């Protein structure tokens, strides 16, 4: 329960220490996103017009089947996270 | 089949006596191997800095009070072990492990974009 | 079978006249085909609801706890019922609403119950059922598979 | 001029001369839609430094190719079928109501159709 | 022949099985099954049967282009399987066939949805070389180019 | 499933040091997200029911 | 339970004819099924091949209740009301959500008349601005 | 009454004469010492092998003179990408977003608006060939034949820059090749 | 195919000048029946002799002599040599021929390593546009 | 270097992994780049072919000459 799990995950601190979590019920399921960064997020490309980025969360979105489950494992990890309330 | 050189069997240990044991004992290999480390990876730092890097990150994990962080922790420090002596790593990985290293204000940090 | 064929019933091209004959003469298998693709026969034309919504009626995912296994050696099953009736029927069936051990239930109950139900043909043991019971061999001779002879370490296994 | 080249119009309000690589297109001087980038500011990158413009890739403006294909007329109908000319190898079949005096082009070809008994008043 | 599949009990073969587990009885065998494909290529070309090659079912399969651009039910399903896929029911499964190196087998999980929500890949090669050390030990430098080559290794399916 | 698909860090040849370094990533073109058109209904059913007689439960017969 | 012309905010309307068991106007198995194919149909029967250029798309009520409730086997001309709203009533299913906003809670030209391209469940009515930009799925 | 009483199979019963039979000794052969030491100090095998080889000297060779003879291709065939135009010079994309969607790679990327005539038409359409996997998919999945695969494979470039086709590049192939995509269009018609 | 009896006859065909020519870029001595020639100059033969192999029924004379490109062949042409179809592309029938709204220029070969070597470039404007400053005087 | 495929040009099919890298000319320089997955036999060739037609235009000893 109290365990540092992030200890042994072998994620880098920032998402410790810099980045924040999101829990929300978007209409069934729990899920876990993280909020933008302020600059890095996109910036266009100057050669084609693609969407650069240097946030390797962006795309990432856990699932859970119960509040429970998300506000569990978001502990276990060290997140820093908030409950968007429905 | 015969496991690699180096190899251990991995066991869970129940007793944080044992486990303090076993935990210093593989920094003392750490040690010895130092100079090893400096001639297989061809390093350009002496040997003692090599054992100063070795203490560092032992001292990091120093306070963790989790006996199941300790299993995983130990266990992830003698793969590494075997990794190293075995000359598995390449030469590169080696070398940008001893690469690693003040903070800006926040007015620095806002002029140019921050974090 | 797959008899030896004649070269000429073979879509390659191969030899003719006075050089037809030289071939037969100097080849050691004169019936093996050259391997190059006849070019008048061979490739010449260039290429250039509900009754049937069987995914939604997709067997449900059901699953055998201790407790409800226990309640087949008890009750009986819904095929070979041993259950009682009216209200005691209900009073016996809500037992198995919690959990109940079967080990425990395997210690006090008839043997004739479970060589019927658990074990099969008379207390014989219950062995892993196959994939497909149609799964037989059968080793073969050369005039048969026409591989290679007995002296080659393999053999042939037929369907049987 | 430098704004026939950099904005967007409906008609091009000079001849496109076809050895002019500024233009858009080798028949067209504007760009024809508001996001896309004029021809002229693309070119003029570190990209295109020691490059011959002459060679890159300039496919012609559909949009002034689809709107010299003269207006269809139906006669004895108020609805227009079209399926791309090409059946199984052209687009999906749409209906086109003809009730307004107006040309109504396809959803896809862009081909505009209208009522033989409005010609005049579109001619106009 | 365990777990027949997609019209191979539909035609006929034998399997060729080694004696003394070597490189040379696998060569032989491997050689055998040259043979034995062949000999179900015949036999599929001599039985084709005439008929649709995909499901009847839009849900999954694309239709057709021409009944694409008239129907409009059938461009409502082109427009839904290239924009969403199609959903697969919630379950698990292990299915394994008879590949060229060996038993090829993938754990797909489904959570429902029209992505797999782990899929697995049992690998015969990764299998293979997982007991070279123990089949290697003894031999020389150039019997594990024999041992390595009799395996089939492709470090595709090994890895992926 | 917490692990991000792209991981954490990319590789490059580095002319100054003469080696391949690990770098914090960075992707010209950011992984597009389309998954977002999850249906907002469910396809599948409740589906069928395949249990074999002899391992349902046996129903009390009615009252006399 | 599938619907088009439901909805609690509005008015009880029968002219849809989805929600058989109208359970909606109603207050409180192989033939449904059969129901709704044969109901999903009648609407498709009119209905024009617009997906591709469509705004609805990959967020059309039509397409989701097609391919759930329905097999997969199978010209009105446009108006104009204001710069906001693009009319496309080829499309238009026939379900009076938009008579229900625009008299009942508008009260209709209206501060909140751009609300009737949310009810709208097909691509009768869409968004003008957002026209041809964007599909649901890349947002 | 099955086998289960043994705790035995259907398939656990090895078929009839499964063992094998009592190895030969030196005494059982059907050559006499000679007749093997013959074939084993003059080479039997090794001079058949030789000959065999020597066969092939003297036959067709398969090798095919490219680039001056080309290997067969098929309608089918996926290669270069290519955006179409009507016959009346009107693109065929509606910018509809399906081909980007199916995109196993992620390689196509479009931007949409609406044309100043009024058309729902792209400004933007590239598609990263060195990241496409030539894989076929938003040909199948295009509703107008709009994004095709021409039968070219000889366009290797200098510079990966050259492999970033926009959608003036994709435009210019589609004119360029137009009568060759028109070949597998109708001959692979039928199939599709 | 690989005779000395069927090099000579075609030898004798050709004549010294096309002969030395494939001499030089063919590494083979070859003959056929003029069956057309593309926009850029390439000259398409096909060979009924019956020696020939399987994929060798089919070639090009390029233009030049000492460097013969691929992407010199006019796409026409190119998936007739490859075998695609049996119709060259000047025996096509008014219907299955190709009809262009725009002129057709002379073919152009692939210009890698060359000035023009295709450049890409994004083909859309910035997603936003700045405010462009106007100053007004202070009441 | 010839860099042969989407894997070795740019990543391909594995472009967003966690163990590929984009693109073979982030390790070493390439001279040419074919496309394809695969790049067909005669797709390689031309390739070839246009690094040997780069190879014969080398002016090695005249830029000796008439460059330095
Ligand atoms: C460059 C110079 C040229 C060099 C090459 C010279 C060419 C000549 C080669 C010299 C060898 C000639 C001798 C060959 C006869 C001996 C072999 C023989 O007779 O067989 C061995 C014999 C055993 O009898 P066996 O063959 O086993 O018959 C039963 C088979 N199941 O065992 C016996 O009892 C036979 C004993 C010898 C009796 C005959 C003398
Ligand atoms: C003249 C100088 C050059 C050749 C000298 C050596 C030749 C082989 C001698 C040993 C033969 C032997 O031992 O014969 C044993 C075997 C056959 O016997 P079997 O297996 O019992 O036959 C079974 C029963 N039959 C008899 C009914 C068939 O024959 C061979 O495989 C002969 C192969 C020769 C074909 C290739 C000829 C050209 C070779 C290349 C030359 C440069
Ligand atoms: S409203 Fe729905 S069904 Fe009708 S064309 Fe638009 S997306 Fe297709
Ligand atoms: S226009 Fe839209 S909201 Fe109005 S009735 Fe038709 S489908 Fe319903
Ligand atoms: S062929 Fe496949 S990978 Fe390549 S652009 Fe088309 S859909 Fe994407
Ligand atoms: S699928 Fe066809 S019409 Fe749709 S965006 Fe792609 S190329 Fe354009
Ligand atoms: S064929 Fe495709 S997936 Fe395989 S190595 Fe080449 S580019 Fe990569
Ligand atoms: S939802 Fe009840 S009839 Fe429309
Ligand atoms: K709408
Ligand atoms: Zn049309």
């Amino acid at each position: 329960t109290d365990l540092a799990k992030e200890l042994v995950s072998g994620a880098p601190k920032e998402l410790i220490t810099e980045r924040v979590a999101r829990i929300y019920q978007e209409t069934e399921t729990w899920k876990i996103d993280w909020d933008i960064l302020n600059k890095g997020n996109r910036w266009e490309n100057d050669l084609m017009g693609y969407q650069s980025s240097s946030d390797y969360m962006q795309g990432t979105i856990l699932k859970f089947d119960t509040r429970e489950g998300a506000i569990r494992f978001a502990k276990g990890q060290g997140w820093d996270y908030y409950i968007q309330e429905p | 089949t015969n496991p690699t050189a180096f190899a251990q069997t991995t066991r869970y240990v129940k007793d944080s006596t044992e486990m303090r044991t076993l935990v210093l004992n593989l920094y003392r290999r750490y040690l010895r191997h130092s100079r090893g480390f400096v001639n297989n990876y061809n390093l350009d730092i002496p040997a003692s800095q090599v054992r100063t890097k070795i203490r560092q990150e032992f001292e990091r994990q120093r306070f963790v009070k989790d006996l199941p962080l300790k299993n995983v922790l130990y266990m992830k420090a003698q793969m590494e072990f075997q990794e190293l002596v075995n000359f598995w790593k390449q030469q590169c990985h080696v070398m940008q492990y001893f690469e690693s290293i003040k903070g800006d204000s926040f007015v620095q940090k806002f002029l140019k974009g921050a974090q | 079978s797959g008899g030896p064929v004649p070269v000429f019933k073979k879509y390659t091209t191969g030899s003719k006249g006075i050089w037809e004959k030289i071939r037969q003469l100097l080849t050691l298998v004169p019936n093996r085909s050259t391997g190059n693709p006849l070019v008048k026969n061979y490739r010449v034309p260039p290429p250039g609801y509900y009754d049937r919504d069987h995914r939604r009626n997709y067997p449900r995912l059901v699953a055998f706890d201790q407790t409800k296994v226990s309640g087949l050696l008890t009750l009986g099953s819904a095929q070979n019922p041993r259950i009682s009736v009216g209200e005691k029927g209900q009073k016996e069936l809500a037992v198995f609403d919690q959990s109940v051990s079967l080990s425990s239930t395997l210690a006090t109950i008839d043997p004739k119950v479970v060589k019927s139900e658990l074990l099969a043909e008379g207390g014989s043991p219950v062995v892993a059922p196959s994939l497909n019971k149609k799964m037989k061999f059968r080793l073969t001779e050369e005039s048969e598979h026409g591989m290679y002879p007995e002296d080659y370490p393999i053999r042939i296994f037929a369907q049987n | 001029s430098t704004k026939e080249l950099t904005t967007a119009r409906i008609k091009d309000i000079s001849k496109p001369d076809e050895n002019n690589l500024q233009q858009q297109a080798p028949n067209r001087i504007s760009p024809w839609s508001k996001s896309q980038k004029p021809r002229a500011e693309a070119q003029d990158n570190v990209r295109f430094a020691v490059k011959d413009l002459a060679k890159q890739p300039r496919p012609y403006a559909a949009i002034d190719l689809i709107y010299k294909q003269p207006i269809r007329y139906i006669e004895h109908d108020n609805v227009a079928v079209c399926d791309g000319n090409g059946g199984a190898q052209g687009h999906p079949k749409v209906y086109i109501n003809l009730d307004q005096n107006k040309a109504i082009p396809c959803g896809y070809c862009g081909l505009r159709f209208a009522q033989a008994a409005f010609k005049e008043d579109i001619e106009s | 022949k365990s777990q027949p599949y997609d019209a191979y009990d539909k035609v006929d073969f034998d399997i060729a099985v080694g004696t003394k587990g070597d490189c040379y009885d696998r060569y032989l065998i491997r050689m055998t099954e040259f043979r034995q494909s062949l000999r179900i290529i015949e036999q599929c070309c001599n039985q084709m049967p005439p008929g649709p090659v995909k499901v009847e079912d839009f849900k999954v399969a694309p239709p057709p282009r021409a009944l694409m651009k008239e129907d409009m039910e059938a461009l409502i399903h082109h427009f839904l399987l290239y924009t969403k896929g199609y959903a697969v029911p919630a379950g698990e499964t292990y299915t394994a066939i008879e590949a060229p190196k060996g038993e090829m087998a993938v754990y797909v999980v489904s959570d429902g949805s029209e992505r797999p929500y782990r899929c697995k890949i049992r690998a015969p090669g990764f299998a293979h070389l997982g007991a070279f050390d123990h089949i290697a030990r003894g031999h020389f430098l150039p019997d594990a180019v024999a041992i390595i080559g009799t395996m089939d290794l492709v470090f595709g399916e090994v890895d992926r | 499933k917490d692990f991000p698909t792209t991981g954490y860090t990319e590789v490059r040849y580095d002319a100054e040091k003469r080696r391949v370094v690990y770098e914090p990533l960075e992707l010209t073109q950011a992984w597009r997200n389309f998954t977002v058109g999850s249906s907002v209904w469910e396809q599948v059913g409740d589906g069928k029911d395949f249990t074999p007689e002899s391992f349902k439960l046996p129903t009390p017969a009615p009252d006399p | 339970i599938p619907r088009y012309c439901y909805h609690e905010k509005l008015a009880v309307a029968g002219n849809c004819r989805m929600c058989l068991v109208a359970s909606c106007a109603m207050p409180v198995t192989p033939k449904i099924k059969k129901a709704r194919e044969g109901v999903t149909e009648m609407l498709l029967e009119n209905h024009p091949l617009d997906c591709p250029v469509c705004d609805q798309g990959g967020e059309c009520d039509l397409q989701e209740q097609s391919l759930r409730y329905g097999s997969d086997r199978g010209a009105v001309e446009n108006k104009a009301i204001g710069p906001l709203i693009k009319t496309s009533m080829n499309r238009c299913i026939h379900c009076t959500r938009c008579v229900r906003f625009l008299n009942d809670v508008a009260g209709a030209n209206s501060e909140l008349s751009a609300n009737v391209i949310d009810l709208c469940p097909v691509g009768a009515l869409t968004s003008k601005p957002y026209a041809f930009r964007a599909r649901p799925w890349e947002l | 009454p099955t086998l289960a009483l043994t705790s035995g199979s259907i398939q656990g019963t090895h078929p009839e004469g499964f063992r094998l039979p009592r190895p030969k000794t030196w005494e059982e052969s059907s050559e006499s010492a000679l007749s093997k030491a013959t074939k084993w100090y003059l080479l039997s095998e090794i001079f058949r092998g030789l000959y065999i080889t020597l066969e092939m000297y003297f036959r067709a060779p398969y090798t095919i003179y490219y680039p001056f003879e080309k290997g067969p291709v098929s309608p089918r065939f996926r290669g270069e990408h290519a955006l179409r135009r009507y016959p009346s010079g009107e693109e065929r994309c509606i910018a509809c977003k399906l081909c980007e969607a199916v995109c196993p790679a992620q390689a196509i990327t479009i931007e949409a608006e609406e044309r100043i005539d009024g058309s729902r038409r792209t400004y933007k359409y590239d598609i990263d060939m060195t990241k496409c996997i030539y894989c076929g998919y938003c040909q199948e999945s295009c509703p107008v034949d709009a994004i095709v695969e021409t039968p070219n494979v000889e366009y290797a470039t200098e510079t990966r820059e050259e492999l970033l086709y926009n959608k003036e590049k994709l435009l210019a192939n589609g004119d360029k090749w137009e009568q060759e995509i028109q070949y597998a269009l109708d001959a692979d018609a039928p199939y599709r | 195919s690989s005779s000395i009896q069927r090099t000579l006859r075609n030898l004798w065909k050709n004549g010294f000048k096309k002969s030395f020519k494939q001499l030089q870029g063919y590494n083979d001595i070859k003959s056929g029946r003029l069956v057309g020639t593309d926009s850029f100059g390439n000259k398409f033969y096909e060979v009924d002799d019956p020696v020939e192999i399987h994929m060798r029924t089919r070639f090009v004379e390029y233009t030049g002599f000492w460097r013969q490109d691929m992407s010199e062949v006019e796409p026409g042409w190119h998936y007739w040599l490859a075998y695609g179809t049996d119709v060259p592309p000047n025996q096509l029938k008014p219907e299955e021929k190709s009809v262009r709204a725009y002129p057709v220029k002379k073919h152009v070969p692939n210009l890698t390593y060359t000035d023009g070597a295709y450049v890409p470039y994004n083909t859309a404007r910035p997603k936003c546009a700045t405010w462009d400053p106007k100053v007004t005087e202070r009441p | 270097v010839i860099s042969m495929g989407s894997c070795a040009n740019g990543g391909g099919y594995y472009h967003y992994s966690y163990s590929v890298v984009r693109g073979v000319d982030r390790i070493v320089p390439v001279d040419i780049y074919v496309p394809g997955c695969p790049p067909t036999s005669e797709a390689l060739m031309y390739g070839v072919f246009q690094l040997q037609k780069k190879m014969m235009d080398g002016q090695t000893h005249r830029m000796w000459y008439r460059s330095y």
